[PDB]
């Protein structure tokens, strides 16, 4: 019973930690009148510059790819988007509808701007990422140009925020 | 509104235009309730009585009585929103691609709007007919590359906890075969004390043509299609059967009741196509629009459709 | 060789069935299309049609026109055409796309879902360097020697 | 508030949109009561 | 992310299973028109026969007492009611409210009648049952006098109700 | 929905149509049970038949 | 409603119980009833007051 409860709790906490905006009911309020540092939390969807003409594409996701980079997987059902990277690279998740199960894809052809998932906090201002087979960034084959704008920001044991730009593809 | 939106103007003069669908055949009219919403769930509580003893024998005096229990179910149903966009020329560039015997760029492709609007509306609606049916979305014949949809979103044919026969490839051809399939489905049926409902059965056009042959030796002045009927009559306490045929179906028996108390579909009023407001607009003559529409809404009772495969391979 | 065909058909079409009904040389433009797409308008030079475009100069008297080409010289890819104009529409390498494009007449049956394409000297889809293409679906003959394929192409690879 | 009705005058899309789910009712209403099996 | 959910169907399973009326969202109506055997259920709280001047006594509870008996243990807070048996019998805990973690009990002093949890399924009718360290009817020292009046009947893996009518105690 | 309990009207619905159930189940079988197997029938005065016994 | 026993043409068993009991009841009306509570019981009886 005790332990029963317990282990709910533990489990809830693990599932809950992989969630974009979980459902946490709190006895209080949290006080955060200060306007500075508060744009750095997983639940921060889309891009922090983002221009009215940019493409967005839905897609059927498997996993958690959420702020992670995204390819294409093909199996019957349609083909869905998965968390990897490499020279599989297909787009960049910004977003997702966990009812509908969907996820929004920036493509590579276009630019972004925004918080992505970090392999670790060993990155640094001024420095070339690279896309992990987990659609992680990682210090540098970087097929792809994205350099990081701030530092490695961490939000939980393996929650770390980085704000990178990335525009295009090298050669 | 109508002096400021042309398209809309033109959606509800064209609107009378398209065709019923034909999944309104398939229910009775007490089994279909619409209902209020775009996307999400809903959910429905049914509550039922038991006993808990035998009643008690009111002599003398007494105060110790027997109980009545009750009891509920809750049933959650997700619902879809899609969207599709179709191309069709601006209305003020209308005048200049008229001709006396038709209107649009037949070289292009390009249809004026209520044109578009209606041929869109059908397709939509087909695909709708064909979801309702099957509880799969896809546009190719081989029924491959469906699109992943929601859980609690099944139509008649993947609806779970319902009875599944199958006859043999061997087989295909025994009629005698179908029927003892059709015979076992009838009598794994569990219809409670609503048995007494009117059934439906709907069927393939190959199925149809094997069902008009007469009864087999050989018989005459009796057909498969009056042996069935009697087949069901045995269980739904000779109650009506109506019997209707589907192209969309492949070597399959599909047989349900006609009970709200059973079976109810409850769709969502903004299920059947509707224009959006969206229009693009460019410099040029070719605009877009989009139609919207809702999937969802389907209601069982467990162990209450018989699905016969007859496996063609 | 048309968007539409030059021969007339003797036939009316049967407006029943909604599947598998989009296989046609005529489905001009991509499956999937998004409102922020660039778009853009050249002379065209043969028929560049549902292929692979590249600029072309000619002696300088009259503007650059686009061919049907490929490799280290592809800008982007031709989803329409106005006959009547001789107008080749473009989607640029730099936009995504995604849509009915030709297939080279040479190993079509090895072609499947998953598989990396690339375009050739003729602006044809072939099997697998520098341009990211890949199949959506298999090869669909619309005639002898023509053969179409639903790819996406999302810009150029290292 | 339906399509059906020529006196109805919708003054926006949203009165549009419920009277075409009006009229998709009625019409759905009138198919059952001039339906024989 | 994917196992992380199966554990916690497995976990919510378990906890559900110890429950009066757990909460839970079906895609289907279970159909049960036949009147016979609709009250062999775990949801169904009370007894078989209920007089109006049946005493009921709402406690405090630790673990989960639901349909068992039911001992006072005493610690600071009020003093609560633990499932159990031996000679310790206070009463026999009849209804639940998990919200406000209160037990509806029926006093060992006023008669019961109703279905109990039993502690296996080797009780036939006409059988002296005692309440066991856990607060389930054991087969027979009784210092109550309880008698099974059906046999045991098994809903889940573990749960074994049977009707039994408890009408004081021994001497 | 936790405690299982209703309005009046609904809960005498409901109890209305189980009673009716047990009475045409008697006036068929001519026993009184709640049970599937007929087994802990309610003692009934003589003289009180049904059509089947 | 299988069919009377070879196998006979346009022949139930349950048209041959009808016209036994018409055969009875001097050629009046048969109603047949099925009923979820009885259970392999057949329960035959006149509908006179």
């Amino acid at each position: 019973t005790t332990q029963l409860v317990k282990e709910y709790q533990e489990k809830r906490s693990k599932l809950e930690k992989f969630m974009k905006n979980p459902q946490h009911d709190a006895s209080l309020l949290s006080n955060s009148n200060e306007f500075r540092d508060k744009n750095v939390e997983f639940f921060a969807s889309g891009g922090t510059r983002t221009s009215k003409f940019d493409k967005l594409e839905n897609h059927p996701f498997l996993g958690y790819p959420y702020k992670r980079g995204v390819k294409r997987v093909i199996q019957h059902y349609e083909p869905h988007v998965e968390a990897g990277g490499g020279e599989d690279l297909y787009g960049i998740c910004i977003d997702i509808d966990e009812f509908s199960k969907t996820a929004t894809i920036v493509p590579i052809t276009n630019n972004f701007e925004g918080y992505l998932v970090a392999k670790d906090s060993t990155v640094k201002v001024k420095d070339k990422l690279i896309f992990n087979k987990d659609g992680a960034l990682e210090k540098v084959k970087a097929t792809i140009n994205a350099t990081a704008l701030t530092d490695a920001k961490q939000i939980s044991n393996e929650v770390y925020l980085v704000k990178v730009a990335v525009f295009g593809n090298k050669a | 509104l109508f002096d400021e939106n042309y398209y809309a103007k033109a959606v509800a003069n064209i609107i009378g235009e398209v065709k019923d669908p034909i999944m309104y055949k398939w229910f009775s009219p007490d089994q279909i309730e619409d209902v209020d919403l775009q996307m999400g769930y809903q959910k429905t509580v049914k509550w039922d009585a038991f006993l808990n003893a035998n009643p008690t024998t009111i002599a003398n005096e007494v105060n110790t009585i027997s109980t009545i229990g009750f009891s509920s179910e809750v049933v959650r149903l997700n619902y879809l929103k899609l969207q599709y966009k179709f191309r069709h020329l601006k209305q003020t560039s209308e005048k200049f691609y008229t001709s006396d015997s038709y209107i649009g760029d037949i070289n292009n492709n390009l249809l004026p709007f209520a044109q578009a609007y209606k041929l869109a509306s059908s397709e939509i609606i087909k695909l709708i007919n064909h979801f309702v049916l099957t509880g799969t979305v896809s546009i190719q014949k081989d029924g491959k590359n469906q699109k992943r949809l929601l859980p609690n979103m099944y139509g008649l044919l993947n609806m779970p906890e319902q009875i599944k026969e199958e006859v043999a490839s061997g087989d295909k051809d025994k009629m005698d075969k179908i029927f003892e399939k059709i015979e076992a489905g009838l009598s794994k049926l569990e219809l409670g004390d609503e048995f007494s409902t009117p059934m439906m059965v709907i069927v393939d056009p190959a199925t149809s043509l094997k069902l008009v042959k007469p009864y087999a030796a050989a018989s005459s002045c009796e057909k498969w299609e009056d042996v069935l009927i009697q087949t069901i009559k045995a269980i739904n306490n000779r109650e009506d059967v109506y019997i209707e045929t589907s192209n969309l179906l492949k070597h399959k028996i599909l047989i349900y009741p006609l009970n709200s108390e059973l079976i109810k579909f409850k769709p969502s009023k903004y299920m059947l196509p509707t224009p959006n407001e969206q229009v693009d607009k460019d410099s040029t003559d070719v605009a877009h629009s989009y139609i919207d529409f809702v999937l969802g809404g389907l209601l069982a009772t467990r162990k209450t459709i018989l699905q016969v495969n007859i496996k063609q391979s | 060789l048309m968007k539409n065909p030059q021969q007339d058909s003797g036939l009316l079409s049967n407006s029943i069935d909604f599947r598998d009904q989009n296989l046609i040389f005529s489905n001009s433009g991509g499956v999937c299309t998004s409102s922020k797409d660039k778009i853009e308008n050249y002379p065209a030079k043969g028929y560049p049609y549902k292929r692979g475009v590249k600029l072309s100069f000619g002696d300088g008297t009259t503007e650059l026109e686009v061919e049907a080409g490929g490799g280290d010289d592809l800008y982007g890819v031709c989803s329409d055409i106005d006959e009547f104009s001789g107008m080749a529409t473009v989607i640029p390498i730099t936009n995504n796309f995604t849509g009915y494009l030709t297939l080279k007449k040479d190993g079509q049956n090895g072609v499947n879902p998953g598989d990396k394409l690339n375009f050739n000297q003729h602006g044809e889809l072939e099997k697998v360097k520098s341009v990211n293409a890949i199949a959506l679906s298999k090869a669909h003959k619309l005639t002898e020697d023509l053969f179409i394929v639903l790819a996406s192409v999302f810009g150029n690879r290292a | 508030a339906s399509l059906l009705d020529s006196n109805f005058v919708p003054i926006n899309f949203t009165e549009f949109v419920q009277a075409i789910s009006n009229t998709y009712k009625q019409r759905r209403i009138q198919f059952y009561e001039n339906l024989k099996r």
